[PDB]
């Protein structure tokens, strides 16, 4: 996603006295440069969604996100000439449209084309920067994009010397509120069309070059184009600050059943498209590839293919509207990006296993791995925060006591749990009370008069009575109460 | 932040003097079903201890690793109930230790001690290094300096006046300075950088709050005083719940519309960036096998706040039974999907906005898509033959070499693909069922003697078919087909000669048995 | 007295001469100590005649010279020099004049200042007959015998100015320009010209040093040689014309004019000297009796020279004589009335300057 | 027979012998002199021979004989005149002859020559040799010829005090009388002498070895006889605190003469500092600094003048000297007398310094009057009075005459690019002065809570200079236009060659800026002009501002606001 925020304010209509040729307004120079950029992105970066919001007094989006670069290439030549330069409104609008269309996680490079004539006040960049930084409030500064952005500024105003007379610090600081993810670009020289061409070439090579990679599954190999370009990732800012990238050669390191992988936490979905190095279909079409085979086999079989992106990294190479392709994810860089898979460097082929863990009939599966220490909701913790929980526990212990001596083991287990929690929390008075209710239910014993049941409840009541003293008779935590024979 | 954030080190303390023995005037009504007993009120110590234990349970459920926590009951003596090792920050061990401590003594010696010993131990205990801190420090040899040991100290007590509160404020600041000075000279003790201080005070309901609430006040760049005050019972538990919610950047959830009441969960905040104080996601119908591999951008653990209540119990038992649950944020858009991966209920955060990678170029028009004889099913068998499985026993390869199993997987993949023709018409040895045992056996690292017999039988039947001139698959004279198939078999076996001497044995067996003109 | 003579008879001539010189020195010193005015008796004169080859004569002259240099008292040295070289009227005089001339020449050669002073004081107190002989001998042996020897006589000007003045007076008295054989040589006149031009007082020191107590005896050397220089300038063109080299004659005429100017300057300062000495109008350094012979010489030269062919020389001589007479009358050197001047030059040839001087 | 014929014959005979025999000729002349000691021809001829022979010893004695015996011979005076001319190879020969004679005779002869002279000029120099050669004659004649020099200059009525008479007096006659202690002079004579000396000194410095140093030395000598340039000012101030508080003729004479001398020295130093030609001209002006908002300090850039500190100190010292001099009634009256005695016009630099003083004093009416006086007595280089009268008008709230003078100032400006400042006469400094002044005047005019709009348009045009220092000013202007609406300016699109201005004025046409009906031309055409005006961006802002100012001389009509 790229939003080409191009200024259209009256400041950009100033003719520049270029030597030799006729007089070109800076709007025309920006049009030529952006035309080169759009042509390159439509030839070698076709899968890229781009949009062109213009800003002045008010920002308006003439073309929403689209892959149809023939639409944008004509929008650059059918432009109005609104006046008044105001940047904060432009950035707010760009944030709004990006969050409306894509969301908050997909990056959005912002090729902004200013003029080095920020403004005069009110809506000007200087007034907003000097005030809103210490003001913020509801109208917070939009420069810190709420997503992994990258602010490029084609400040096409001669060399730095021309813009340094009045204002370049405002712009280069404006970059910095984006956490430094950006770069100021200036056209060094007498604003010749060759120089603007060179500057836009610099921008193109910096940001809009595809990430070619060689996919290798053992010995079978193919050359791919991982769109979008992979964003560098940082483990932390204290123990490892240097960002890590993905290796150029993605080495496939096995295959995992799709039901085993569940839905893994990915970093960014990435398409993989084979690249040749009606000719595209008549020459490259008839040559057997690898990516086609891998995608077809994955779709038919229904599995994934782990990929060793590099030291300590890992990915996944799965298959798929009715259309399908080979989109590859990226896991969190770390030893065990998937907790239900074990430390990913501890995965080995089924051959090295004793038996076939997946089964002769393909029924068993070692995945997923149960945790070493069981959590709370699966175990039996004893919460007594609200009175409801304690009342529920005591009601359960009373009800099962009625069913004595049928469910004697369950009753004694629950009573042992209650006692353990009692000495754990020092709720000794609670234990005395529960002994009193045990005696009470003894008094309301039914006419059945089961002999063993009476003995068990009397023994339990005596046990709670002696434990309610607090002395080291049964106060030991491991001293679980045992029913009488 | 990083692994060693200010939340990495929490050292609970609890008042344990005989002042912490009376009831909290919140007698409960545990008698539902003659004349019931007098209602019983939990002691202030019981309230504080149990609420702190609930704090710890939520901590453990949400952050099973990399977040340890101590427990220092402050009595006549100063006992630390568990060390920092991960094998000691377990809930039942804490329960056992507290049970061993026992209820506070009512009439032993009331004024003989105060909680200052607990605080000074907490700073003293906070000076140590976690096992993970040790690992990081040994990892960064000559660079183990940028490892912030900042922690946090939580204290519960019944202070008689604000003067005492300021008193232990000065006491903790002084002992922080002293411990920093002591650790400056020593090597096996880090220096505290930031130690956020919380001094929750509790009193029985109906009694005046002798200490008024106070805001943050940094008595040092290595301290942050945030002493609150709240009554015992449900108020104290809610205060500690708010503390855990606002300490580790937690957030709530209110999964509702459950066919059978509402349920509430705690999970890490970052799961709510999609919407951008409890969100109200609603349950949606769980389809059996509509789609399998969703697009999940975060797998955050969850922990119920009423773990043993009816709705939480029903929902979590259903989840741990295996089936997923698809929620839906409030035309509808499918969203966060619960699931149970072995007994750790995760909350996936799906993506419902337009995918920037939509309408991909058709694979029938890209390179390599205009060929319609791909070995898709044979590659499917190849895929099912290299599937992965974990290894909890690290074996030794040759001598002191504990092999990394993924290196084994990569080497096996390289072995299996030495000769893998890419389309059906390209090859003829692999399409013939006669070579199937040899095809599936020869690529292995070490063919066994039974495999030697199988491959000898396979080449024998290949020679028999050659003699009988049976019609081989078309995949150009009858003898030419046999010639090229022998050539393909020889090319395959010659490539795996270095695998083992048995491969060389079958190689010259082929050479002797081949009908080379 | 005879004991000294007897003692000297046993010694050689040089040793006897030295011993008698020492004895005479002692005797004269004792006499001067006893009485202010010693008397030169015949004893020392006889001893000097009796006791005082070429080598022997040279050694004797050298011994005389070093003895005179050794003696420091002026009076004793002068008395002994006189007793050695005073006229005696005997046949031994010629030897004594010869010895005196040789001693004077050798003293000039080696700059014997005491000997030069003794000779200078000697020339004043003897008749001019021996002074002219000594002057002729010195002029000969310092100008004609050895060319380039007159420079040795020139340095005497800074050594013994009194001796130079006495020698100038002697040569002026000797060379009266009355004959061609008396024509003075070029070197002698040149040296005299440089000597007089260097110091006009070189000829006036003799007038000043000695106390003027009596008139000089007739026939002796004049106190100041101004009369001789006046005669030389007056008779110079006449004698030269009688002798008749153009360059030599021109140089001689220029030197004579220079010495005439020097004489005029000397008379001018002598006027001031006479005013200072209170001798103005009372003492006349130019005797009137010495001008008549030179006037008659000028007249006879005019008669002999045929003035019809040598008018220029006659006119210049008359002008020089008139100028000298007028300056002498104005400066007080000559003490005579204008009547005597008119009568003396009445017979002289007519001259405008002479007539103006006579008329005043 | 007469004696004259004999003397002629003697001279003729000696003359004929000169080419042949000088000694014979001298011998003839010696005899001729003795015969006739009273004959001048014989003595003169042989005197001439000695001069021809260049024998000083003989000739020197001979000149005395002729002088003491035959002083009436015209040839002697003619020869003596040549010797005096040489005194004022042959020159050295005649000079050596003069030293041979005794001093008593030499001074007597010189005094005789003094009476013989006719012209006072040659007479004064002829005797001047005698005073220096014979310093003992100062008392006899030093005062007399000084007064004679005083009247000789007076009777010729020279327009300027610079002449041979004054130069002879101050350089030569003045030092010798004052230095001599034997020659005693009255105080009034001292006063007139020092007045004349000071007049000559100031004439010389304004228009020699050291005029100012000689004047200071003469002032010190006069002060001592009656008993740095900075400490003496304080010392006279202390004497004022000790004498002026309560005939005291000496005190008054000192307090006036020393004060005026030190004042004149400081004033000349200051004038030579600023505009050195009449002594890159500087002009002490009053540049309003905050146009976007008795012991004052003169702020001056060090780049244009590296000696600012010393010249500022000189101006300061002259300031208290003037203040103290006009304070005392007696001292002020005597200054007025001495100044009216001098040329009251007081040349040029005195007027310039007095104008600067009045400007710094705070009485701008007298400043304007003195500016008129200077202009009558007279940016290029001479139009300093232009800027001076401009700031003087601006001080006294004129707001019409100041704009008139500023507009007339740039009429002579040709170049393609509050606190008392100090700027040169170059365009680079004067142009910002004029622009700031006019911006201030029109800012005061427009911001009057009235319905005027031409004033607002003009303050818009002049807000361009030194962009963007008028940011708040333009913000106020646009706010005023928004509150009022219907802004009108026919010449707007002929002067506003700025892009923030144009951009804002276009935004004023849309909804968010309010539908402000902008009448900035003399609907599509309103946008059409901007499509052309923006093409003028990048031109020399000074050039377009100057063109706007010169073209619209109706500014004065608009200055009524």
């Amino acid at each position: 996603p790229t939003v080409v925020v191009m200024d259209v304010s009256l400041s950009m209509t100033r003719p520049v006295s270029i030597e030799g040729s006729e007089e070109y307004q800076r709007k025309h120079l920006a049009a030529h440069g952006l035309t080169m950029l759009f042509e390159h992105m439509a030839t070698n970066y076709k899968l890229e969604f781009t949009a062109l919001v213009v800003f002045s007094s008010l920002w308006e989006l003439m073309v929403p996100f689209t892959r149809d670069y023939n639409t944008l290439q004509e929008a650059l030549s059918n432009m109005d000439d609104y006046d008044k330069t105001c940047l904060e409104s432009a950035l707010v609008g760009v944030c709004n449209i990006v969050q409306q269309e894509w969301g908050g996680a997909i990056p959005c490079q912002v090729v902004l084309v200013t003029d080095g004539c920020l403004g005069i006040g009110r809506g000007s960049l200087r007034h907003s920067l000097a005030t809103q930084n210490q003001r913020s409030e509801s109208n917070r500064f939009p420069l810190p994009f709420p997503f992994p952005s990258k602010l490029y500024i084609m400040c096409m105003a001669n060399l730095e010397e021309l813009q340094s007379t009045d204002s370049l610090e405002c712009l280069e600081r404006l970059i910095d509120l984006n956490n430094g993810e950006g770069q100021i670009f200036t056209i060094d020289g007498p604003l010749c069309l060759k120089n603007v061409q060179s500057m836009f070439g610099k921008l193109i090579d910096l940001a809009y070059t595809p990430f070619h990679a060689v996919l290798k599954c053992g010995h079978l190999t193919a050359d791919v184009q991982v769109f979008p370009r992979p964003e560098p990732f940082v483990v932390d800012e204290e123990i490892d600050p240097i960002p890590k990238v993905i290796n150029t050669d993605l080495e496939i390191v096995g295959f995992i059943d799709i039901a085993d992988i569940s839905s893994p936490p990915v970093l960014s979905r990435h398409l993989v498209l084979p690249i040749a190095l009606n000719s595209a279909n008549q020459i490259a079409g008839k040559i057997p590839n690898f990516c086609v085979l891998l995608h077809g086999s994955l779709k038919v079989e229904g599995m994934v293919a782990i990929v060793q992106l590099g030291p300590e990294w890992h990915g996944m190479l799965y298959s798929q509207k009715k259309k399908s392709n080979l989109m590859m994810s990226l896991f969190e860089p770390g030893p065990e990006p998937l907790p239900w898979l074990g430390k990913m460097a501890q995965l080995g082929p089924i051959s090295d296993a004793k038996e076939n863990p997946y089964g002769e009939d393909d029924n068993k599966s070692p995945f997923p791995l149960q945790p070493k220490n069981k959590r709370s909701y699966a175990q039996n913790v004893t919460v007594w925060i609200k009175p409801s929980g304690l009342q529920t526990d005591v009601q359960k212990i009373l009800r099962n006591a009625r069913k004595l001596p049928e469910k004697t083991q369950t009753f004694y287990k629950e009573l042992n749990r209650l006692r353990k929690a009692a000495l754990a929390f020092g709720f000794l008075d609670l234990l005395k009370g529960v002994a009193d209710m045990l005696e009470r239910e003894c008094t309301l014993l039914p006419e059945t008069a089961h002999p063993d049941a009476a003995f068990q409840l009397t023994h339990a009541a005596q046990q709670l009575k002696l434990a309610s003293t607090g002395t080291s008779e049964y106060a030991a935590y491991d001293q679980n109460i045992t029913p009488l024979h | 932040m990083k692994i060693f954030s200010e939340s990495h080190k929490t050292v609970f303390v609890v008042d344990h003097c005989p002042y912490m023995a009376e009831s909290c005037r919140q007698h409960v009504e545990f008698d539902m079903l003659i004349i019931p007993l007098a209602p019983i009120s939990k002691s202030l110590w019981t309230c504080s201890v149990e609420s702190s234990m609930e704090y710890c349970r939520i901590m453990y459920d949400i952050f099973p690793f990399k977040k340890l926590v101590n427990f220092i009951v402050s009595d006549s003596g100063a006992h630390v109930l568990n060390s920092w090792t991960q094998e000691d920050q377990n809930l039942q061990e804490l329960m056992a230790a507290l049970a061993a401590v026992g209820p506070p003594n009512p009439r032993a010696d009331p004024e003989c001690c105060s909680i200052l010993h607990g605080l000074v131990a907490a700073v003293e205990t906070l000076c140590k290094i976690t096992e993970y801190q040790h690992e990081a420090r040994t990892l960064l040899m000559e660079n183990a300096e940028r490892v912030g040991n900042r922690g946090r100290i939580i204290c519960i007590t019944n202070a008689k006046s604000d003067s005492h509160v300021r008193m232990l404020e000065d006491c903790v600041q002084e002992t922080i300075h002293e411990h920093n000075k002591l650790a400056a000279n020593s090597d096996h003790l880090m220096q505290i950088q930031k130690c956020e201080l919380v001094l929750i005070h509790t009193y029985p309901v109906g009694e005046d709050s002798l200490v008024s609430d106070r805001s943050k006040k940094e008595l040092s760049p290595v301290l942050t005083s945030e002493v609150h005050s709240v009554r015992a019972g449900r108020h104290l538990a809610t205060k500690l719940n708010i503390l855990v919610q606002q300490h580790f950047d937690l957030a709530s959830t209110t999964i509702t519309n459950i066919p059978m009441y509402d349920v509430e969960l705690l999970h890490h905040k970052d799961a709510h960036v999609d919407f951008l104080e409890t969100i109200t996601l609603k349950w949606c119908t769980p389809r059996t096998n509509n789609i399998e591999l969703h697009y999940c951008t975060g797998a955050y653990r969850i922990s119920p706040v009423d773990v043993n209540s009816r709705p939480s119990s029903c929902l979590t038992n259903f989840l741990l039974n295996g089936r997923s649950v698809l929620l839906e944020q409030p035309s509808k858009v499918i969203s966060h999907m619960l699931s149970s991966h072995g007994g750790e209920i995760f909350l996936h955060v799906l993506s419902s906005s337009r995918s920037i990678l939509e309408d991909p170029p058709s694979i029938s028009e890209g390179c390599g898509g205009r060929v319609t004889d791909y070995r898709i099913t044979d590659f499917g068998e190849f895929m099912r033959e290299n599937r992965l499985t974990p290894f909890l026993d690290p074996r030794y390869k040759i001598d002191g070499s504990l092999e990394v199993p993924l290196e084994r997987a990569k080497d096996q993949l390289e072995k299996h693909t030495r000769y893998w023709p890419m389309i059906i018409s390209q090859t003829t040895i692999f399409n013939m069922q006669a070579v199937v045992p040899l095809a599936s056996v020869i690529v292995k690292e070490s063919l066994t003697e039974e495999d030697v017999l199988n491959c000898q039988k396979t080449i024998y039947n290949l020679v028999d078919m050659e003699r009988k001139n049976d019609p081989l698959p078309i995949s150009p004279k009858r003898d030419e087909q046999y010639r090229i198939m022998w050539n393909e078999l020889e090319t395959l076996v010659r490539a795996h000669i270095n695998n083992s001497e048995k491969h060389q044995r079958v190689l010259e067996c082929l050479m002797a048995c081949r009908s080379k003109p | 007295m005879s004991d000294i003579r007897h003692s000297l008879l046993r010694r050689d001539a040089l040793s006897a001469a030295k011993e008698v010189l020492y004895h005479l020195d002692i005797y004269f010193s004792s006499q001067l100590q006893s009485a202010p005015l010693p008397i030169v008796d015949k004893g020392p004169v006889e001893l000097l005649e009796e006791f005082v080859n070429s080598l022997q004569e040279l050694q004797l002259l050298e011994i005389m010279c070093n003895y005179f240099q050794e003696q420091t008292k002026d009076s004793v040295r002068q008395i002994i020099f006189s007793s050695l070289f005073s006229p005696q009227g005997n046949k031994a005089d010629d030897s004594r004049m010869s010895l005196l001339g040789k001693l004077v020449s050798m003293a000039v050669a080696v700059c014997r200042i005491p000997v030069l002073e003794c000779a200078a004081s000697w020339l004043q107190r003897t008749p001019v007959v021996y002074c002219v002989r000594l002057a002729k001998a010195l002029v000969d042996d310092y100008c004609c015998l050895v060319p380039g020897s007159i420079q040795t006589l020139k340095q005497i000007f800074s050594a013994s100015p009194r001796f130079c003045c006495q020698f100038i007076t002697s040569v002026t008295a000797l060379y009266d320009l009355s004959s061609d054989d008396l024509i003075p040589p070029m070197d002698l006149l040149e040296m005299i010209v440089t000597w007089i031009f260097e110091d006009p007082r070189l000829i006036l020191i003799t007038f000043l040093n000695t106390p003027i107590a009596a008139n000089l005896p007739i026939g002796f050397l004049e106190l100041t040689p101004l009369v001789g220089l006046i005669r030389w300038c007056v008779k110079a063109p006449l004698a030269y014309k009688r002798k008749k080299g153009v360059g030599m004659d021109r140089d001689s005429h220029l030197l004579y004019s220079k010495l005439h100017l020097s004489v005029l300057q000397v008379l001018m300062t002598l006027q001031l000297h006479l005013t200072e000495k209170n001798l103005y109008g009372r003492l006349g350094l130019i005797l009137f009796d010495h001008m008549v012979p030179l006037v008659e010489e000028i007249n006879r030269l005019a008669d002999e020279l045929n003035p019809l062919n040598a008018s220029q020389e006659i006119e210049l001589s008359l002008d020089r004589l008139a100028q000298a007479l007028q300056v002498a009358m104005a400066s007080g050197a000559l003490l005579c009335t204008r009547d005597d001047l008119r009568t003396l030059c009445s017979r002289l040839p007519h001259n405008n300057l002479l007539q103006l001087v006579i008329s005043g | 027979m007469s004696a004259q014929g004999d003397c002629e014959f003697l001279v003729q005979r000696a003359r004929e012998l000169v080419p042949q025999d000088l000694w014979a000729a001298k011998a003839w002349l010696i005899t001729a002199r003795s015969l006739y000691p009273a004959d001048f021809n014989i003595q003169y001829e042989m005197y001439t021979i000695e001069r021809n022979a260049e024998r000083t010893a003989t000739a020197g004695r001979l000149l005395y004989d002729m002088f003491v015996n035959f002083p009436d011979q015209p040839v002697v005076w003619r020869e003596i005149s040549i010797i005096t001319s040489a005194l004022r190879k042959q020159t050295q020969f005649l000079r050596s002859l003069f030293e041979t004679l005794p001093g008593r005779v030499q001074c007597e002869m010189l005094l005789k020559v003094t009476e013989q002279c006719f012209n006072t000029l040659e007479r004064s120099e002829m005797l001047l040799l005698l005073l220096r050669r014979f310093p003992e004659t100062v008392v006899q004649h030093g005062v007399g010829l000084g007064e004679a020099l005083l009247e000789a200059e007076t009777i010729e009525e020279q327009e300027s005090p610079v002449n041979c008479f004054r130069k002879l007096f101050v350089c030569d006659v003045l030092p010798l009388i004052i230095n001599n202690h034997d020659v005693r002079l009255p105080a009034n004579l001292l006063y007139k002498y020092l007045n004349k000396a000071a007049e000559f000194y100031i004439n010389y410095v304004t228009r020699i070895v050291d005029p100012w140093e000689r004047l200071f030395k003469i002032l010190n000598v006069v002060g001592m006889r009656c008993e740095s340039y900075g400490d003496i000012l304080h010392r006279m101030k202390d004497l004022c605190r000790y004498m002026n508080n309560f005939a005291h003729a000496k005190y008054k004479n000192q307090v006036v003469y020393s004060t005026m001398l030190v004042f004149f020295k400081n004033a000349f130093q200051y004038v030579n500092s600023i505009q050195p030609s009449l002594f890159v001209p500087l002009v002490l002006l009053e540049d309003v600094s905050n146009v976007y908002g008795r012991n004052r300090h003169i702020v001056v850039n060090k780049a244009e003048l590296a000696n600012s500190t010393e010249v500022l100190e000189s101006f300061k010292l002259a300031r208290e000297s003037w203040e103290l001099l006009y304070s005392l009634e007696f001292l002020d009256k005597e200054f007025t007398r001495i100044c009216l005695a001098w040329k009251t016009d007081t040349w040029l630099w005195l007027r310039i310094f007095l104008t600067d003083m009045i400007i710094y004093q705070g009485q701008y009416k007298k400043a304007i009057a003195s500016l008129h006086h200077l202009a009558a007595l007279q940016t290029l280089e001479h139009q300093r009075a232009l800027i001076q009268l401009a700031t003087c008008h601006f001080a006294l709230g004129e707001y019409r005459m100041t704009c008139e003078k500023v507009l007339d100032l740039m009429c002579y400006m040709v170049l393609p690019i509050s606190d008392l400042k100090l700027l040169p006469c170059t365009s680079k400094a004067i142009m910002p002065y004029c622009l700031h002044l006019m911006l201030a005047c029109f800012k005061l005019r427009a911001f009057t809570d009235n319905r005027d709009d031409m004033a607002l348009g003009h303050v818009i045009v002049l807000l361009q200079q030194e962009w963007p220092r008028g940011e708040n000013l333009f913000l106020k202007a646009v706010n005023k236009i928004c509150q009022q609406g219907n802004f009108q300016y026919e010449n707007f699109f002929n002067y506003v060659t700025n892009i923030d201005m144009l951009e804002e004025f276009a935004y004023l046409r849309t909804q968010e800026g309010g539908k402000i009906h902008l009448e900035l031309l003399p609907k599509e055409d309103f946008r059409l002009a901007m499509e052309r005006q923006v093409s003028r961006c990048g031109e020399n802002l000074m050039v377009v501002l100057h063109r706007f100012c010169i073209n619209e001389k109706i500014l004065l009509l608009q200055t009524l606001t």
